[PDB]
């Protein structure tokens, strides 16, 4: 309650380890639990954290606020303090915090804080209103309409949006667990993946030209003469990466480290550049840090990334600046690369809207030998810009030929990297079907059955959003009618009135989540998931770091780990099939008898290449065995980079800094392959978009909001800042349009209509505008196209759409800041 | 014991009427380790003290990590050159965009319209560094 | 002047071996006007103490006017003379029904295995009629 201070953790409070629940950077944190009427004292051996809170701390001694800080009721009735703090001597972030890692205790669950709603207990629509239901007529409810499905219809009646990713709602416990069920044992092609439409990846084009997404170290970052932020707003979206390694080497302050690895080498000041439409905060903060002379930003056209790489590949090749005894022992396809891919400076600056000039510089900054005679070391990051970019697959090809061509993979201070989402934690099965499918238009099209939503929230984040939903709610209703008929049903008679209900159009639709969420207005069965903390959990970074995230409470109610709700399932599942006398049916379930995460852990990734173990493909490679809850307790925050190379008790986990290093790549043939990459401008779709409506709708992240706003929308400070999804618009199109800051818009084109709080941003370009993805109020999706690269990867940020006044809201005009986000 | 509120001292800042638009004036609340500063704004905000219900003020210390944050005259907001948070100054020290989780600590006045003094009687937030914000 | 917790006494109630199961014992916490009871209830609740995890221990006063309730053993409840009030002893001072917004407190018991002592050492809830539960 009181504001105004804290209660310090005593000298013997308990203290456990905690990745950040968030992004990939994965910070360290420690977790301090003690009893609610204890504390500790202000000298500094008087309480866990070592301050002397006696006087006032100087600058950067502590990251503590209110914020961290909570009071935990378990199961037993005893309350506890909790705090949780970055940890100073994790190399990840050294003590950093973002503002959202450190809301961390805030989101905690309690029954009276910002956690207060998490589901506690299954829900169930039963036809006319939400209702609690026991976790054995769910398990009946959902696991008998599955076996119906699978016995009429076969697996491809039963369909799923999964999470792949690690971190909270993710890791390798629940990839396991969740992958097992659905590819193993169901057996089910019919699964797509939280951020894209089919079972597919990011990184097919990368992957195939033999370099895996996430090859480097973050030291690479503090080694580098140059780095490119490609389709990426760091400073925002991973933000310690930025602030703990990006700018201490701008700043400086890694010279002497590249001096010594490096004794005759020169090393100048390290330059940036950012390959991004918008001036972003990244852009503003690169210019405060490093200068405007060491900072290029190039403003490209949206979707012309491909054009961007092929005219400096272009450029780079007739200089002579490649490193032709690389290409020429460790790649196959350059040759071709360079017909294929051939575009002149003038056609790239016409296409992009570069100036000549500044394509030049970028590739003399990245490219030209340094006068010591090494190719500058430029690490090529990249994320969504292109990930989500004008065809996925093209744009990586472009890109990774650039890179290739100029031996920026396996040198330290180079890769060619993801800077990545959420964390990683993947171990699968391998996807059982032989194709892919557009899942969410297959639902659109009315297939399946019963359809599951597992950690994620596709009525807030599918592209063609609407279309979408309008179809969800609508085969949602006609389930709900049918049930409605029913009085004093069986859970079996139930089974059967909505699998009826389904063969006229229905879906039977469940969430698996922390929270009703949106979802909850179409869903007709929600079950309660825990959280690391309330779980143990592990996942990796954007350097493949993989750390123990150690329980240290209960989950509210019933909650459960995602590993042991698919084991639960999976046993629901055989015991139906074992009391049918089906053994060969009742087989297909075996493998689940899991009492802990750990046994999920045990079973997936620390079997993954072992004998008498099956098919499974898992981020920890064949050595995961090496890996055991205890080994990585031990090792601390600081874990161990994958894949581990090594262990005995006395070295610890030994992995690996940096792959690539000896030039063999991931293919058949041990060298990396250069493809093609044509330049087809927009695609048909986007471009229709674009020839109908005036404005640019990019979309993405901001710094303070995460996702889909699940913690954030119960969070009264981060509702007064937020309050709706707000769209940055050029201040001359605003006056154009009569809108000013606080105003509400209707945003929308053929796809869909949506609104948001108008923001006016002076660097903003006419005709462009920037929209916060994913939110509660006001979903930028509805206005995305359905059109996907040749894998089903979305251009989520390739739509064109119209903008009208809806009115001003005073109240946002009293409560919102409208001032600038960009820092100078 | 019984005591549930801080003993927070009572300090003069100045005459409200000495203060000029937009010149932030600095002092220390509620040590001199504390510093802070109060600054007319020229127009009317919520909470605003004074004739003018316009002036405000602050503890400059980022909520962050806790370096010292300079006021910027022409966006009226706090900037702080650690890890470029910005507090907004006509909002009750909103975060803008930043890395803290709490908005710049509002350093409670106490407006006196018989002798036009302004007077810090409290804070509200908790300033960086501190158990509490009377140590 | 750092400190944010009461601060509690430490009061040996008995040893947990002497409680007879559903045999209410009467002490005082945490002074002498603050009426208690401790009851071996004989089938393990959520943090029951002792060898069984079945030992709770209550402030007796009514949360809604402060009467001293008397414990039921055939039902294992707290009654309020007053206005009627019930708090059921097995779920953490639950009110079953009446007028209380506050669940009857619980003494919060420390169990030493080493010694099979029962001490008082806090009181989670507010006794009825304290500004404080530490005056
Ligand atoms: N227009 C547009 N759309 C986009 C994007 C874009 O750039 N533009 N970005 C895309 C990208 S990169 C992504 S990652 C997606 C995100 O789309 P989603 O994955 O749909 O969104 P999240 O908010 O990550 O969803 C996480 C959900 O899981 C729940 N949850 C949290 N922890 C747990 C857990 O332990 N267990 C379970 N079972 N549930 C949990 C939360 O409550 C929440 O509902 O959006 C995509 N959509
Ligand atoms: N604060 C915060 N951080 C997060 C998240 C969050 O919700 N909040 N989510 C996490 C997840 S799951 C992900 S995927 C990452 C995403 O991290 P990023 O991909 O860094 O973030 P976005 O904001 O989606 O998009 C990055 C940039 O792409 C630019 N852009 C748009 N179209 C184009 C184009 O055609 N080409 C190029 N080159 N650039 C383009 C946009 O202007 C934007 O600045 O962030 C993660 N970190
Ligand atoms: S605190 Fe969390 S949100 Fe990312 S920058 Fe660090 S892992
Ligand atoms: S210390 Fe102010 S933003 Fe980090
Ligand atoms: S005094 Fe106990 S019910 Fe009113
Ligand atoms: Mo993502
Ligand atoms: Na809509």
């Amino acid at each position: 309650a009181p504001n105004d201070r804290i209660t310090l953790p005593p000298a013997n409070a308990q203290r456990t380890n905690m990745t950040c629940h968030f992004c990939i950077v994965g910070c360290g944190y420690h977790v301090y639990k003690w009893p609610e009427l204890q504390e500790g004292g202000r000298a500094p051996e008087q309480n866990a954290l070592g301050l002397d809170f006696r006087k006032q701390l100087p600058p950067l001694a502590v990251t503590l606020t209110p914020a961290m800080t909570n009071v935990v009721t378990e199961h037993d009735g005893r309350r506890y303090d909790i705090m949780v703090v970055p940890d100073k001597a994790c190399v990840v972030n050294s003590g950093l915090s973002s503002t959202r890692g450190g809301k961390m205790a805030s989101y905690m669950y309690t029954p009276t804080g910002d956690g207060k709603q998490r589901l506690k207990a299954p829900r169930l629509y039963a036809a006319d209103q939400w209702v609690d239901t026991t976790w054995d007529h769910a398990m009946a409810l959902y696991a008998g309409l599955i076996k119906k499905t699978l016995d009429k219809d076969g697996p491809q009646g039963v369909f799923f949006s999964c999470f792949d990713h690690g971190g909270a709602g993710g890791g390798f416990e629940n990839t396991w667990g969740t992958g097992k069920l659905m590819f193993s044992a169901i057996q089910t092609p019919m699964v797509r993946i939280h951020n894209r439409p089919a079972y597919n990846s990011e990184c097919h084009a990368t992957r195939e030209m033999g370099i895996g997404e996430l090859n480097n170290a973050y030291e690479d970052a503090q080694l580098a003469d140059v780095i490119w932020s490609i389709g990426n707003n760091p400073y925002e979206s991973q933000t310690n990466y930025f602030l703990n390694h990006w700018l201490p080497n701008l700043q400086g302050a890694t010279t002497s480290k590249k001096k010594e690895r490096f004794p005759n080498e020169n090393f100048p000041q390290a330059r940036i550049i950012f390959v991004d439409p918008r001036e972003t905060p990244s852009v503003a903060i690169a210019r405060h840090v490093a200068g405007n002379d060491r900072v290029l930003h190039l403003a490209i056209e949206p979707g012309t990334d491909t054009a961007l790489f092929n005219g400096l590949f272009t450029y780079v090749v007739e200089q002579g600046w490649i490193d032709k005894p690389f290409i020429e022992a460790h790649t196959k396809g350059f040759d071709d690369a360079v017909k294929t891919n051939r575009l002149s400076l003038d056609e790239c600056s016409n296409i992009t809207g570069v100036p000549v000039d500044m394509l030049k510089r970028a590739a003399e900054w990245s490219y030209k030998p340094k006068a010591s005679g090494q190719a500058p070391r430029t690490m090529h990051a990249y994320e969504k810009g292109i990930i989500w970019g004008n065809d996925n697959y093209v744009i990586q090809s472009a890109l990774l030929d650039l890179v290739i061509a100029t031996h920026n993979v396996g040198r330290r201070g180079t890769g060619c990297v993801r800077m990545g989402g959420h964390q990683e934690g993947y171990t699968r099965p391998p996807y059982p079907g032989d194709k892919k499918i557009y899942i969410d238009q297959e639902l659109i099209k009315g297939k399946g059955r019963i359809m599951t939503w597992w950690g994620c929230n596709n009525f807030q984040t599918s592209n063609n959003a609407q279309a979408l939903r309008e179809a969800i709610l609508q085969r949602s209703a006609i389930v709900k009618q049918a049930m409605q008929k029913a009085r004093g049903a069986t859970t079996e008679e139930m089974v059967d009135v909505i699998y009826e209900a389904t063969q006229n159009g229905g879906l039977f639709v469940t969430s698996i989540n922390l929270y009703p969420t949106k979802l909850a207005e179409a869903a007709h069965l929600m079950l309660p998931a825990a959280h690391p903390g309330e779980m143990n959990l592990t996942s990796m970074n954007g350097e493949r770091r993989i750390r123990l995230s150690e329980k240290f409470m209960d989950p509210p109610g019933t909650a459960m780990a995602d590993c042991l709700i698919a084991a639960r399932i999976a046993n629901a599942l055989r015991d139906m099939y074992q009391k049918d006398g089906k053994a060969e049916m009742a087989a297909q379930f075996e493998g689940f008898d899991w009492k802990t995460e750990e046994d999920a852990f045990n079973d997936g990734f620390r079997r993954a290449g072992q004998p008498g173990a099956p098919a499974i493909d898992s981020q920890g490679g064949s050595t995961g065995h090496l890996v055991t809850y205890d080994r990585l307790r031990k090792s601390g925050n600081n874990g161990v980079q994958l894949p581990v190379v090594s262990w005995d008790e006395s070295k610890g986990l030994v992995g690996t800094e940096m792959l690539y290093t000896e030039g063999k790549f991931d293919t058949d043939d041990g060298k990396a392959h250069f493809k093609p990459a044509p330049w087809n401008g927009l695609p048909a779709t986007v471009q229709q978009q674009k020839d109908k409506y005036r404005f640019w709708l990019n979309n993405g992240r901001n710094n303070e909001v995460w996702q889909t706003a699940y913690h954030d929308q119960y969070n009264s400070l981060m509702q007064e800042r937020y309050p709706m999804a707000y769209i940055e618009m050029n201040p001359d199109d605003c006056k154009q349009l009569d809108v000013t800051g606080g105003d509400i818009v209707e945003v929308y084109n053929d796809f869909g209509s949506t609104f948001a709080m108008v923001y006016p941003v002076a660097e903003i370009k006419r005709g462009q505008t920037f929209m916060l993805f994913g939110y509660v109020n006001g979903i930028q999706g509805d206005v995305t196209t359905d059109w996907t690269d040749r894998n089903i990867i979305p251009y989520y940020k390739g739509t064109w759409g119209d903008i009208r006044k809806v009115g001003s809201m005073e109240e946002f005009k009293r409560t919102v800041s409208f001032k600038s986000r960009r820092f100078a | 014991a019984g005591r549930t509120t801080l003993q927070y001292p009572a300090t003069q800042v100045s005459v409200a009427k000495n203060l000029k638009a937009n010149e932030p004036v600095s002092f220390t609340y509620p040590d001199t380790s504390s510093p802070c500063v109060a600054v007319k704004l020229g127009s009317p905000v919520p909470g605003g003290v004074g004739p003018n219900n316009d002036i405000v003020a602050y503890s400059v210390l980022c909520t962050h990590m806790g370096f010292p944050t300079s006021y910027d005259k022409s966006s009226k907001t706090f900037k702080c050159p650690g890890h470029f948070t910005e507090f907004d100054a006509e909002k009750a020290g909103q975060m803008i965009c930043g890395q803290a989780t709490e908005n710049l600590p509002r350093v409670l006045l106490r407006y006196d319209e018989a002798s036009d003094a302004l007077t810090a009687v409290g804070v509200d937030g908790l300033i960086y560094g501190r158990q509490a914000n009377v140590i």
